DNA sequence: CTCGTAGAGTCCGTGTCA
């Protein structure tokens, strides 16, 4: 169900968004779980580019200079 | 209630007849001062689970496909099939009704 | 009819003869906190009450008691304008005389000493104004009467969600006024459990153990007994033959002879019958029978001792064996028929693990505050102070009332506290219940719904505050010594005056009275809220509450109430509804004597309502209160439905009573879906007063009725003849006949003048009447705002039209023709208040002179040399008004500025601006000024000029008023001088003091001449000594805040003219935005050539179905017919003889009304009058559903000369071609709405940021920006728009050091950005860093 | 059960009933330890007077938010019975001119003592029927340098 | 921070962390002292309480604040909750450049323009104005065309027309229920305070001319100009996201 | 087949949204 399925999302910043904060954040900190933030809505959270639309490309090309030589 | 309200707006209502229809608009602001409500959290959890999803690929490339008819609900044709596959993309060939075509 | 009534009538329409009219419209509100004050010795409603309820005050066993004699209201101190000046709450002083009275300890029986206090200071009191308000801080606070649960006992069904299984579990709550709640509930298992008030579950045996009752004395004072008898062997059952009634038999029920009932057929009607007359009393029983009993009472071996059965203990073959060897006779079991008697109280006992009273109370100690080890003596008091002690638990009267009715016990007056029968009958009702002999009760009726006013408040607080000053005094009285200190130093008053001033001020239902216009303060002060303390809270309840139930009707208004998140809990009192003894509802109804309908009126309550027959109003009536229909149609139950004439108990006192007096002023309700009139009484109450208040040319007749009861109209006390009349005052010399014997004079009447309502609007008041008029008692002597001639006028009429124009009406959107703004007749006054602080910084104080660094000289000149503006001034936005600056220096300015320094040697002032400058964007004229400052410091020379005009001013009026009243004083003397003989001759060339020292015939004549010389002095000196007094108190320093040096405080008066996004709607719901002003040609125009004034979409009718407004329009544009006709007929000055019989043929007009007009009234120039007031066009009245029928409409209409149909050809403007298919023309009444564009109009490019989040502020004094929230987000999301969103999140809020970077490359012509962090976001890292909790940010 | 029955007395200067029963258990213990017999002093008013000594002291000391020298406090104190007496004889109230005749004080510090006395009011509290925003949302950060300046230098 | 009064506003933190540290400092002079056990016991219990208390207020005895009887506000419920943070501060911000006005409907517009006023097209623009005001020369620096600004000229008048020209805007209804309820026009200068939208769109945004009010924020840097101009012109979106039909039907 | 243990269902209280 939906409210579940969300909350087994990867980024635990994506469910500390709405659900009991207090849950997830305990979850990760004793997990040590690492959000890479991958996602749409981290990228809000944090201010840069969002990986859709216009800004996919950006995202896109991050890829080959990201993790490279 | 049994009785109806025989009059009309253009003729006058009376008192009861006013009380009684009262009733019946405020049930209704209520109800829509509610659905407002309710209509807003269900769209913020569905965006909420929805949200990562972007067409990422030009073409998967799979022979995987549902079977779309017109949704004849018992008596009649609902909605056709037009309306429905209308801007999809074909999992495979269509024959006419007869073979080779 | 009365002189103001002669002056202009209004047409009435309406069938039914009013037998009562609306009552007085704020009786509520004044009676009650009359109620509240009333000196009065019965210790009733009133302080007095409060007093003997705490008082006496009993040292602790000391018996050095405290004790009351009486309460006195102080004179307050400050008059109610000044206080509203100063910003002051307006208050009268309590002192209270008390007799301190110590014993001796051990004397015999004896008082040693009683000293009395000489009125100890209790507190100040704020006081309620002639209206109905309260002054709390120079603002008008009204306290809304409240509506919450009657205190008694109540019976909850919570049927369906018990377990999703119906199991439709009843309960029993009891509610106390003040005190612990009780609460019974069931379980599934069908076990009685209590609850206190909020707390976990016992099982509610325990209470009847805690009240020292045994197990079988419960169980007598609950079950039904059967006796098993021994009698000759083997334990045969004692019958009772209805006892059976439905019950299969487990045995051959023979007796006396007879088979009765068969073996295994189930009693049926017939054997009952058969026993019942035969009269069959014992019967033989088969001992497995008995083995399904239940034991009542603990039979032990009575011979040696040793129980046997116990209590509770169900019946089995071997205890019946055990008791008959040992011999007991007699066994009582219980009557358990699962059907009607349940094992309720047995299951209970079952489960029940405590037995004595001891262990109750151990558990009763032990749960409310569960871990503090238990003492005996500790439980005992704590349960006894929990439910009997007097102080803690008082139900009331009302809670009593109800209780005892509730229980159907011929008393109505009880004890406060809950005797032990109490409960008892409360369980056995509500098992009762629980076997289906009875009925649930509804919350919602309003008979169990009670409205505590002011007054009860008022006291509950005082009751309070009283309670702790006397836990003071009992610490005082006790430990420290007696005799020396006299009775004041042991009550302290800071907290009684705290309490009280806390509830009057920072209170849910103390609120801003809503005074814009007098419909809205005569709404508002009628007003009833289920929230507050001991009330609802808008997110728990809940749809039950907020419908409307049958039984309002004719007692709360079922129309008006906010569209909100709140909608029902306002919910405004019906018009002639009053409030029962008790605090309940109650409305009148006329009585019916079996055939004839009487005109003596009853006020009945809900409850009683609920049993008779009543006829309703819309009954058609001949002569004699005789029904025309044998069929009527009436309500009993809740239930329409028809009645025959010989059965109807009430009927229905007028038409109106239903809907409250907002929704009573709407036109043609009986039209209008009840969606509209809901919106289109809220928005009705907003409006706001225009400059010029005319008429409504369509009323109801209520108009007359606000319009006096509001406060804002001058009414006359004693009718007589204006003698002087002025822009400020009229005064009127007094009727012979209703001058006081004693000193009656003539009265004065000072009006109000432009000061600032709450709202900003203008409240002025115009003299309605002229030179020589003479005035009634109870006339309208001059029109506040939005009043015209004593009649409620809240905005104008126009002619309108109904047709689509170019789209500019496209949607509910108004078009509005450049002639109403050229005759300026919906411009409104606005009185705004601006204030400036001079406080102490830490640099040193603040400075108000004029000298203000760099400015430049054009905005100086309009200050005087002390820096304020000169009184009449024309100022606009950005203008200086008054002059500050304030200490700042050690700036150190960055290098290249001190080269500039060096370079042009600039000494910077060690002052930085500060002063009050006008508002963006707003532009009028400063009417007035006031300084405040401290005691102590140096008044600036415009503080002198401004007391020395205040001065000067006081002491010219009140010799004014004082040479005046001598003025009256002496004609009355002379007036008297006549009789007797006469000289006037003689006495008007003397002087005027040469004629109260002169003599007449030593009579009473000469004692009523001695009475008259004792009032001149009198009034001398009663006029020296006030006059002194104003003088200081105009003088005396003002109490300011701590650290404010002093204070100036500007009113400006702003014209607002209606402009283009200006909101405007009808009385019926229609709204709209006026969205273009075009000029006069372009309007459509009659044949005739008279422009319209609106031009309204009419597609907005149908699909809201308000049709009124139609209706409305036509009746309107027939009236103004009438009124150009007579205008016409005036115009070539016919005769009297024309315009008479004229104007009667108008007033009569069909029949079926109730008008009655002339031919009485004088015969030539009041008629002139009348039609010159009339020309204007004659005002119709049609009451809210005995209205004005179509037919009525279309005669009215021809009557003018018009079309029947109401539509008119039109020519369009701009082309002078014609429209085909013609429209509906004519006149509405139309309002300006308080939503005026320039308020809302609101932008920022950069301005204040938050502390800690360094987010741009949100608000309109403060630039503020909008909230760009996540459905926003969202919408952006659904686009590819990302930069826009990056943009929006970073540099345009958060991050500072980015918003920097696009200021500087925005003003150099770039373009570009630089996103950096949200600031927001690094809070969240340090905020959860701060807790336990490692975050990082990683990178690869 | 001594220290409790002496406690209850402080009982609203700002802090919670069980620090003060426990400033009174060490105060309490203090004096036992220093009680002496063989000085010739009543046992139990020694005891009571170290218990508030303490109490006293810590309440002074960690009442207020921004701590205050205690005398500061003992001028409070004076002026507060001066305000009850005047105020509850006269009905109205005593000015500060009034009070600054009652105590030889020359009422500049009557005044400053008065502005000390203002508690710090909590940002949270929620503005008037709007519980949407709280204080903290309007407070202005006025250390910002406006961008025209940075622009101009 | 001293607000303007003498008075101070500090956040509840202050009051809990000065709890805690009194209860620390206390106990540690208690072990200076060596008190018997029932004192240290009760000690390390209080101490236990304000620093559960510090951490999430609201899972024990409500530690209430000074004489105000709301319970004061922990950690937990700044970041949780709706009200608090995360959902409130982060997602729910206060741009600049932003207007809010009521709303009329002028229905000589074309499809892809919309009626804005003077006033507050210069409060938005300001900063733009600055910037051609000092290309141009007609202003020697920026301080003067502050100036000539409050002025209002009809240089001022010249310059905002040139720069609003081309430039877009987005206009929003406050219930965004659908992406269309944030759309680009580009701006026409009009006397009065009313906002001009073109008749038919409301059906698109919902609104109805009965004193709805819409904002107005302005695309700062030149790619957000792009993408409004590009994918956010109310031309661009004639069709429904939800269904394939055309939105600005007539109505 | 019953005793001891295992499993399933239920209830209460708490956390969670407006
Ligand atoms: C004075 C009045 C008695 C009513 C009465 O019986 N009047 C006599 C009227 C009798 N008559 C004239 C109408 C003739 C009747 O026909 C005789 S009979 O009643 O039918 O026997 C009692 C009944 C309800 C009581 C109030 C409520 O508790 C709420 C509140 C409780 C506070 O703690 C104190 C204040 C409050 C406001 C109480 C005041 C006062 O204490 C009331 C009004
Ligand atoms: C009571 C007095 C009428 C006096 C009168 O009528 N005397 C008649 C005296 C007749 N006698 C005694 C001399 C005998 C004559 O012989 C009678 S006869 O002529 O022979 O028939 C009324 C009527 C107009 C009133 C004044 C106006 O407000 C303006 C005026 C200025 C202030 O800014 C406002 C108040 C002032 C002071 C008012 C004073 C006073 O309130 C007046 C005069
Ligand atoms: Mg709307």
């Amino acid at each position: 169900g939906i409210t579940k399925a969300s909350l087994a999302t990867e980024s635990f910043i994506s469910a500390a968004s709405f659900q009991e904060t207090t849950r997830v954040l305990t979850e990760a900190a004793v997990a040590g779980k690492r959000d890479e933030l991958r996602g749409l809505k981290e990228n809000v959270i944090v201010g840069r580019l969002i990986p859709a639309g216009t800004g996919y490309a950006y995202h896109q090309d991050r890829m080959r200079r990201r993790a490279a030589g | 209630i049994e009785t109806p309200i025989t009059a009309n707006f253009r003729e006058g209502l009376n008192v009861l007849q006013y009380f009684i229809s009262t009733h019946g608009a405020r049930k209704g602001l209520a109800d829509t001062a509610l659905k407002t409500a309710n209509s807003g959290y269900l769209t913020r959890r569905l965006v909420d689970v929805a949200q990562d999803l972007v067409v990422t690929e030009d073409d998967c490339g799979t022979h995987e496909g549902i079977m779309m008819t017109p949704v004849i609900e018992g008596g009649d044709v609902k909605e056709p099939l037009r309306d429905r596959v209308l801007g999809r993309v074909t999992a495979e060939d269509v024959l006419k009704p007869g073979t080779a075509d | 009819y009365s002189y103001t009534e002669k002056k202009r009538i209004r047409k009435d329409f309406g069938k039914r003869p009013q037998v009562l009219d609306v009552p007085y419209l704020l009786s509520i509100q004044l009676d009650s906190f009359q109620k509240f004050i009333e000196q009065d010795p019965e210790g009733q409603y009133g302080l007095e009450a409060a007093f003997r309820s705490v008082f006496p005050i009993q040292s602790y066993s000391g018996n050095s008691e405290l004790q009351y004699v009486s309460y006195r209201l102080g004179e307050p101190v400050f008059d109610v304008q000044e206080c509203q000046i100063r910003g002051v709450t307006y208050s009268a002083p309590l002192r209270v005389k008390l007799r301190l009275v110590i014993y001796e300890r051990e004397a015999p029986e004896g008082t040693v000493k009683d000293i009395k206090e000489q009125e100890v200071y209790m507190g100040e009191i704020p006081l309620m104004t002639d209206n109905g308000t309260f002054v709390i801080n120079g603002t008008e606070r009204v306290i809304v009467s409240q509506l919450h649960r009657s205190p008694g006992v109540f019976f909850d069904s919570d049927k369906g969600k018990t377990h999703s299984s119906g199991k439709v579990l009843y309960n029993a709550r009891i509610i106390p006024y003040r005190g612990s709640w009780l609460d019974f509930e069931f379980d599934p298992k069908d076990n009685l459990f209590v609850r206190i008030d909020r707390r976990r579950k016992l099982p509610a045996t325990i209470i009847l153990r805690a009240l020292n009752y045994t197990t079988e004395q419960i169980l007598d004072l609950f079950f039904e007994k059967v006796i098993f008898e021994i009698r000759d062997n083997k334990l045969q059952m004692e019958l009772v033959p209805e006892r059976l009634r439905g019950e299969t038999a487990s045995f051959d029920i023979e007796a006396n002879g007879k088979v009765y009932v068969e073996k295994g057929r189930r009693i049926t009607a017939r054997h009952i019958r058969q026993l019942e007359k035969d009269d069959v009393k014992l019967i033989e029983v088969p001992v497995e029978y008995i083995a399904g009993k239940v034991v009542a009472k603990d039979y032990i071996d009575e011979s040696t001792g040793e129980l046997i059965c116990a209590a509770n203990m169900e019946l089995s073959l071997d205890l019946l064996a055990k008791l008959s060897q040992s011999g007991h006779k007699r066994i009582e079991t219980l009557f358990t028929n699962d059907l009607d008697h349940g094992p309720y109280i047995s299951e209970t006992l079952r489960v029940d693990p405590t037995n004595d009273r001891l262990s109750a109370l151990v558990e009763i100690y032990r749960m409310m505050r569960p871990g503090e080890p238990p003492t005996r003596e500790a439980a005992e008091s704590l349960f006894e102070n929990l439910f009997f002690s007097e102080d803690r638990y008082d139900l009331s009267a009302v809670g009593r009332m109800k209780f005892n009715r509730s229980l159907l016990r011929e008393e109505i007056e009880g004890s406060g506290i809950l005797s032990k029968d109490d409960i008892i009958d409360v369980m056995k009702k509500l098992i009762d219940i629980r076997n289906g002999k009875g009925e649930v009760d509804d919350i919602d009726h309003l008979g169990n719904r009670r409205i505590r006013s002011v007054g009860e408040m008022a006291e509950n607080q005082f009751r309070v505050g009283l309670v702790r000053v006397e836990r003071a005094v009992k610490e005082r009285l006790s430990l420290g010594d007696l005799d020396t200190l006299m009775p004041q130093d042991m009550i302290n008053a800071k907290p009684i005056s705290a309490a009280v001033k806390e509830f009057f001020g920072s209170s849910q239902l103390s609120q801003f009275m809503d005074q814009n216009n007098p419909l809205s303060e005569i709404t508002h002060k009628r007003r009833i809220s289920a929230l507050g303390p001991g009330g609802l809270t808008r997110e728990r309840a809940g749809f039950e509450v907020r419908d409307v139930h049958p039984t309002h009707y004719g007692r709360v208004c079922p129309i008006e109430t906010p569209e909100g998140p709140n909608i029902g809990l306002i919910n405004s009192l019906s018009v002639y509804a009053q409030t029962n003894e008790y605090g309940f509802l109650e409305t009148p109804y006329r009585k019916v004597t079996d055939g004839v309908v009487t005109d003596e009126i009853h006020y009945l309550s809900a409850i009683e309502e609920g049993n008779y027959v009543i006829a309703q109003a819309n009954s058609n009536l001949d002569e004699e209160g005789h029904f025309v229909e044998d069929l009527v149609t009436c309500r009993s139950k809740g239930e329409s439905s028809l009645f025959s004439r010989d059965q109807v108990d009430y009927m229905d006192v007028s038409t109106q009573q239903v809907v409250s007096v907002g929704a009573s002023l709407i036109p043609f309700l009986e039209h209008d879906d009840a969606n509209r009139a809901l919106m289109g009484a809220n928005m009705q109450r907003q409006a706001v007063p225009t400059l010029r208040a005319d008429k409504p040319l369509v009323g109801t007749g209520m108009e007359r009725a606000v319009a006096v009861d509001s406060g804002v109209t001058a009414v006359a006390k004693r009718g007589g003849v204006v003698q002087y009349v002025d822009a400020s005052r009229i005064v009127i010399k007094v009727n012979e006949d209703e001058m006081y014997p004693g000193e009656a004079g003539i009265d004065i009447y000072n009006l109000t003048k432009y000061t600032r309502s709450n709202q900003n609007t203008c409240i002025n008041q115009m003299p309605c009447v002229s030179l020589g008029e003479p005035v009634e008692r109870g006339d309208v002597l001059a029109d506040g705002p939005s009043t015209d001639l004593g009649e409620l006028a809240l905005g104008q009429n126009m002619r309108v039209a109904f047709m689509p124009w170019n789209g500019y009406n496209f949607e509910d959107s108004i078009l509005v023709s450049e002639r109403v703004v050229q005759e300026d007749r919906f411009t409104t006054i606005h009185i705004q208040e601006l204030a400036c602080v001079s406080r102490d910084t830490k640099l040193g104080p603040e400075e108000i002179t004029a000298d203000i660094p760099n400015v430049g000289e054009a905005a100086l000149s309009k200050l005087d040399e002390s820096g304020i503006v000169y009184i009449g001034a024309e100022v606009t936005g950005g203008d200086i008004l008054v002059g500050k600056v304030t200490p700042k220096g050690e700036t150190q300015l960055t290098p290249e500025e001190k080269l500039l320094r060096a370079i042009f040697g600039e000494k910077a002032s060690d002052v930085k601006d500060s002063s009050l400058r006008v508002p963006n964007g707003v532009s009028g004229t400063v009417i007035d000024v006031q300084v405040f400052t401290r005691d102590g410091v140096e008044k600036d020379k415009r503080a002198l000029e401004i007391e020395e005009m205040q001065l000067k001013q006081a002491k010219k009026d009140l010799s004014e008023e004082l040479q005046i009243l001598e003025a009256g004083l002496f004609s009355r003397i002379r007036a008297v001088l006549v009789a007797g003989g006469v000289e006037a001759e003689k006495l008007d060339k003397l002087p005027r003091d040469r004629w109260l020292e002169l003599g007449l015939t030593d009579e009473e004549k000469q004692n009523q001449l001695e009475q008259l010389a004792e009032q001149y002095d009198e009034l001398k000196h009663e006029f020296e000594k006030k006059l002194e007094a104003k003088r200081r108190k105009i003088t005396q320093g003002d109490d300011l805040a701590p650290g404010v040096l002093k204070i100036v405080k500007v009113y400006l008066a702003v014209k607002r003219r209606i402009q283009p996004g200006d909101k405007m709607a009808g009385r019926h719901g229609n709204k709209g935005v006026i969205s273009k002003i075009n000029p006069i040609e372009d309007m459509p125009y009659d044949e005739n050539g008279t422009p319209v004034d609106i031009v309204l979409n009419p597609l907005g009718v149908p699909s809201r179905m308000n049709i009124g407004q139609i209706l409305e329009t036509h009746l309107g544009m027939a009236a103004k017919g009438i009124g150009d006709k007579i205008n016409a007929m005036l115009k070539q000055q016919q005769e009297v003889a024309k315009l008479r019989e004229f104007i009667q043929r108008a007033y009569d007009l069909g029949a079926d009304v109730r008008q009655k007009v002339d031919l009485s009234t004088f015969s030539d120039e009041e008629v002139m009058r009348l039609a010159e007031n009339l020309r204007k066009g004659m005002p119709i009245a049609t009451p809210v559903f005995d209205g004005a029928k179509e037919a009525e409409i279309k005669e009215l209409l021809k009557l003018g000369d018009l079309p029947t149909s109401g539509q008119i050809r039109l020519y369009d403007g701009r082309t002078g071609e014609q429209f085909e298919r013609p429209v509906t023309v004519g006149y509405m009444y139309m309002l300006k709405l308080n939503h005026l564009v320039d308020d809302k109009m609101h932008a920022r490019s950069t301005g204040s940021y938050s502390l800690v989040t360094q987010q741009p502020l949100g608000g309109k004094a403060q630039f503020g920006g909008q909230r760009f929230g996540e459905m926003e987000v969202w919408a952006l999301e659904a686009y590819g728009a990302a930069y826009t969103l990056q943009e929006m999140l970073t540099v345009k809020s958060d991050d500072v050091n980015g918003r920097t970077k696009m200021y500087k490359n925005i003003v150099d012509g770039n373009h570009q950005m630089e996103p950096g962090m949200p600031e927001s976001f690094n809070v969240l890292l340090k905020e959860i860093r701060s807790l336990g909790i490692n975050i990082e940010l990683e990178d690869e | 059960r001594l220290v409790i029955s002496i406690a209850k007395k402080y009982t609203n200067r700002g802090l919670q009933f069980l620090d003060l029963i426990q400033e009174g258990n060490i105060g309490l213990m203090k004096a036992v330890d220093k009680f002496e017999y063989r000085r010739g002093y009543k046992f139990s008013t020694y005891a009571t007077w170290w218990i508030r000594q303490a109490i006293t002291r810590s309440i002074a000391d960690q009442a207020r938010t921004i701590r205050i020298p205690v005398h500061m406090i003992e001028t409070i104190n004076k002026l507060n019975r001066i305000s009850r007496q005047m105020l509850q004889e006269m009905g109205r109230e005593p000015t500060p001119e009034e009070l600054a005749e009652r105590m030889l004080m020359p009422e500049d510090k009557i005044r400053k003592v008065l502005k000390i006395a203002k508690e710090p009011i909590s940002m949270e509290t929620p503005i008037g029927d709007d519980e949407d925003s709280h204080l903290g949302d309007f407070i202005e950060d006025t250390t910002l340098e406006l961008p025209l300046d940075s622009a101009t230098t | 921070v001293p607000l303007d009064g003498g008075r101070f506003a500090t956040s509840d933190l202050n009051d809990l962390y000065r709890r805690v540290i009194n209860r620390n400092n206390r106990l540690k002079r208690l072990l200076d002292l060596a008190a018997p056990d029932i004192i240290v016991r009760n000690e390390k219990r209080m101490l236990q309480e304000a620093v559960d208390a510090l951490l999430d207020n609201g899972r024990r005895g409500r530690a209430i604040t000074g004489s105000n009887k709301r319970p004061l506000k922990s950690l937990a419920d700044m970041i949780k909750g709706k009200q608090g943070r995360f959902r409130q501060n982060l997602l729910g911000k206060r741009v600049d450049y932003s207007g809010r006005s009521v709303i009329t409907v002028g229905p000589y517009l074309r499809l892809h323009q919309c009626g804005l006023p003077k006033k507050m097209a210069l409060e938005l623009f300001k900063p733009f104005i600055y910037g051609k005001l000092e290309l141009r020369g007609l202003a020697t620096t920026i301080k003067a065309a502050k100036k000539m600004v409050e002025r209002e000229e009809a240089v001022v008048w010249d310059i905002l027309d040139e720069v609003i020209r081309e430039h877009p805007v987005l206009l929003n209804r406050a219930p965004t229920l659908h992406r269309l309820g944030i759309q680009a026009f580009e701006p026409v200068l009009i006397e009065g305070k009313a906002i001009q939208l073109h008749p038919l769109v409301c059906a698109a945004y919902n609104a109805d001319f009965d004193g709805d009010q819409m904002a107005v924020h302005v695309p700062l840097t030149l790619e957000a100009q792009l993408e409004a101009r590009a994918l956010m012109m109310s031309t661009n979106n004639i069709l429904s996201p939800a269904n394939g039909e055309p939105i600005i039907v007539p109505s």
